[PDB]
RNA sequence: CCGACUUUGUGAAAUGA
RNA sequence: CGCCCCACGAGGCGCCGUCAACGAGUCGGGUUGUUUGGGAAUGCAGCCCAAAUCGGGCGGUAGACUCCGUCCAAGGCUAAA
RNA sequence: CUAGUAACGGCGAGCGAACCGGGAGCAGCCCAGCUUGAGAAUCGGGCGGCUGUGCCGUCCGAAUUGUAGUCUGGAGAGGCG
């Protein structure tokens, strides 16, 4: 939107807003990240600590499929249960939820659970998640 | 560079203005493809517009192993066990894929089921007018055939979300599933040393 | 010579709007027509229209 | 082979699906040596003779120095995998020549 | 079944029978012109497998090519540049000598189209390739169902453009997976595809 | 400038194995 | 829509067990130059080495062995997108 | 989309693909080999006839250093139905 651009307001002011004393020449600091270790050093070591150097061991031909483990906390599980199959339940009967049917692999354990038993059925689980589920009375089934 | 920003990474040092690809012919692409589809349909009247049939297969790759999708062709084993010869399946609109391998009865029977359903709802005109040979279909059957459009067999991509309610048995509660999960990680880590220790028992003992 | 910064075909001729925002806009386009006062203020001659 | 364990981690991990045994295919016999081609290759072996590195390998085996025979066979043929089996075939050709 | 016998006979290329019969031919070749018409293949079983036929219009040409690499043809060896393109004498050409033989015969034989080429002899100075060409005008070749494909107009000067069996090898098309994926459709078509800044309408 | 491999075959002795 | 009627030949399907041939200075190896994102070397090329048929190429770290998965090069054609 | 990611790089400036998945479109094929040997069954050119992009009759020639036919690994060759 040209009509808002602030250069149109700097019309008639000789310098176009870049100074008389120090002007606006082409590239007074180099093209881009230049001088990372020389004069932009203060910048790179103040605002980007850790830029320069090699850390960690290479992994030839990484496929992001082999690193794929979508998680769900325990706190989300009861949303997965429709109300009518929450009501079809009692003190001893609990809904069986297969998270892989929702797209999650691991079931982490952040958050509260109600007293209601729940039988989660996942491909992986953590310590705390099972501890919370057992403490809620529900159980665990491992599948794949 | 200057004030705190993400470090620049523009790949704009070659002669990119010689290779900018603008898409202003996109609507015309759509219209051209549509005319192409319409005239293909008119030429292949009354064959189904979706083309030949395809298998339910699983995707590869842990990320997608649980999602079924369409394949390229039924293996020779399905085409043989369905009563649909190798050379003739492309003739009656069934793809054939000589390269696939079947490793599971579940996949093989699922693809047989697709073949059987297709052969139930397939109608084939005679090569000539009055000469109805084997594999053809009756005149009164042929007179009511239209050009079926879209996906006349949809493949459900993943198994339906059912969340039923069952008993929480104590033999289920007692199961320590995290400990289970760690124990076979131990089994995998130690499979080297365990079999080394074992093999030396034969060598020396 | 040239012109300064010659225009190029790869300007942003088309802009995108959220599909739900198009739907919001068209609903609030409908909702404003059901008003004789705004249909008039928009310039149409509505003085014998029955209802 | 036998199906997966059914548990997502561990030795032979994955999902249980009932395994099926695949009927043999052509190219499962790919390179299975045949009577006539063994004939053809035998005869031209005798008519043509042996290459100089083949003869030197015969000499190293008829002395018995199988390590050196392997070493020169490797330096010629290029890879351990081919060097070992060329040594194996020259041991064959030398036993079948001391047999009579 | 003679072709199998002659096939292994020509496989045993360090046996004394081939050493003899091949050195004497190397002399005979080295005494004849670089490009010469030969009325019969010298390696009939090699020619059969590459599509030679004892049918009219298939001709066989022996092209002699030299060995060694390519030394940069500049005014003395003085290359104006930075030290990294300032070398001369250890650079290698990017087309095999088999293809160079096919593409020499392609310039000599204007009216006939190259089909294939196969090694026959070599020494320290030269390699000798026998190049099967086809006359695309004789009725015996126009009426063969199997080799009409070469008379369609999209097949003019194959060897000048990289479409024969030796052409594909130096084009990098013997191979399929990675290790060969940049060379399909061609390395320059890949480079263009990968460089195009795709600016969609509603970007 | 120089060495090795290569075109590079044939056979003879003397020292080394 | 009409006249001409398709077979002992070819194909398919099923049974069998005996055959079951598949591309050579080509692959592969070393070294050199270039090229690559390709990293104890991605391709390609020269030079030298130089094959195999219970066999050959791959499984992105060079190596020996055991097992596994995978494919069968070195000849050719092929619309549409 | 993967992805400005794995990688690569005085690991500096910088550079940078692929498998998976979603779409567009979808189609597979043919040779050389062991395989007429009671028989070159193949092809071409001249001439002549016609129904003329060809087909037929006759002569010459190519070809046994192999034209045609079967086969292409998903097989296939056989014998049987
Ligand atoms: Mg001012
Ligand atoms: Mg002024
Ligand atoms: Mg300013
Ligand atoms: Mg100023
Ligand atoms: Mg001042
Ligand atoms: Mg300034
Ligand atoms: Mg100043
Ligand atoms: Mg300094
Ligand atoms: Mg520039
Ligand atoms: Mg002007
Ligand atoms: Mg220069
Ligand atoms: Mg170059
Ligand atoms: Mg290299
Ligand atoms: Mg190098
Ligand atoms: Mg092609
Ligand atoms: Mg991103």
């Amino acid at each position: 939107t040209t009509r808002f651009k602030k250069n149109r307001k700097k019309r008639g002011h000789v310098s176009a807003g870049h100074g008389r004393v120090g002007k606006h020449r082409k590239h007074p600091g180099g093209r881009g990240n230049a001088g990372g270790m020389h004069h932009h050093r203060i910048l790179f070591d103040k605002y980007h600590p850790g830029y320069f150097g090699k850390v960690g061991m290479r992994y030839f031909h990484k496929l992001s499929n082999r690193f794929y483990t979508p998680t769900v906390n325990v706190e989300r599980l009861w949303s997965m249960v429709p109300s009518d199959k929450a009501a079809e339940a009692g003190g001893d009967k609990a809904p069986v939820v297969d998270v892989s049917q929702f797209g999650y692999f691991k079931v982490l354990g952040k958050g509260m659970l109600p007293e209601k038993p729940i039988v989660v059925k996942a491909k992986l689980i953590s310590k705390i998640a099972e501890k919370k589920i057992k403490a809620a009375g529900g159980a665990v089934v491992l599948v794949a | 560079v200057k004030h705190n920003n993400v470090i620049p990474n523009g790949h704009f040092k070659k002669h990119w203005q010689n290779y900018v690809k603008t898409w202003f012919n996109q609507p015309a692409r759509k219209q051209r493809r549509r005319i192409a589809r319409q005239k293909k349909a008119v030429k292949i009247f009354p064959r189904p517009t979706s083309g030949p049939l395809r298998p339910i297969v699983q995707c590869q790759t842990r990320k997608y192993n649980m999602k079924a999708r369409a394949g390229r062709g039924f293996t020779l084993e399905e085409l043989k066990s369905a009563g649909i010869p190798k050379k003739l399946a492309p003739t009656i609109g069934i793809s054939v894929d000589h390269r696939r391998k079947n490793r599971s009865l579940e996949g093989m029977q699922s693809n047989i089921q697709r073949l059987k359903t297709y052969k139930a709802k397939l109608v084939i005109f005679p090569r000539r007018a009055r000469k109805v040979k084997a594999g053809d279909s009756t005149p009164e059957e042929l007179a009511n055939a239209t050009q079926v459009q879209g996906d006349y067999m949809p493949i459900a991509r993943g198994e339906k979300r059912s969340v039923e309610v069952v008993k929480v048995t104590e033999e289920m509660k007692e199961f320590k599933a995290y400990g289970k999960l760690r124990v076979e990680r131990m089994n995998q880590r130690q499979l080297g040393a365990r079999q080394k220790k074992a093999a030396e028992a034969e060598k020396e003992e | 010579g040239r012109m300064f910064a010659p225009t190029r075909i790869w300007r942003k001729w088309h802009r995108r709007v959220n599909v739900r925002l198009r739907r919001v806009a068209v609903a609030s386009a409908l909702a404003a027509t059901a008003v004789p006062a705004i249909v008039t203020a928009r310039g149409h001659r509505i003085e014998s229209v029955p209802e | 082979s036998q199906p997966k364990s059914g548990l997502f981690v561990g030795i032979n991990k994955g999902h249980v699906v009932t395994k099926r045994e695949l009927p043999p295919r052509p190219s499962d016999r790919k390179g299975k040596g045949t009577k006539r081609v063994h004939f053809v290759r035998n005869l031209i072996r005798e008519v043509a003779g042996f290459a100089p590195y083949e003869k030197r390998i015969t000499e190293l085996l008829k002395v018995g120095k199988d390590k050196r025979a392997l070493k020169v066979a490797k330096r010629k043929l290029g890879t351990h995998k081919r060097a070992k089996k060329k040594r194996e075939e020259m041991s064959s050709v030398l036993r079948k020549m001391r047999s009579a | 079944g003679a072709y199998k016998f002659v096939s292994e006979l020509w496989r045993r290329k360090q046996s004394d029978v081939m050493r003899f019969v091949q050195r004497v031919r190397c002399w005979e070749y080295r005494q004849q012109p670089a490009i010469v018409r030969i009325t019969r293949p010298t390696r009939p079983d090699r020619a059969r497998r590459l599509g030679f036929k004892a049918k009219q219009g298939y001709v066989v040409y022996r092209i002699r090519v030299r060995r060694g690499g390519r030394k940069r043809p500049v005014p003395k060896g003085i290359v104006y540049g930075k030290p990294k393109h300032q070398g001369i004498t250890q650079l290698k050409f990017q087309r095999n000598k088999r293809s160079v033989a096919e593409e020499r015969a392609g310039r000599r034989l204007g009216g006939l189209r190259v089909l294939n080429s196969y090694w026959v002899n070599e020494d320290s100075t030269y390699k000798y390739f026998e190049v099967i060409l086809v006359d695309v005008a004789h009725s015996a070749v126009r009426n063969d169902p199997r080799i009409n494909w070469l008379c369609k107009p999209v097949h003019k000067h194959r060897e000048l453009r990289g479409l024969t069996s030796a052409g594909k090898k130096f084009r990098g098309l013997r191979g399929k997976g990675h290790r060969h994926h940049k060379n399909r459709p061609s390395r320059r078509a890949t480079w263009k595809r990968n460089q195009t800044v795709s600016l969609r309408r509603y970007r």
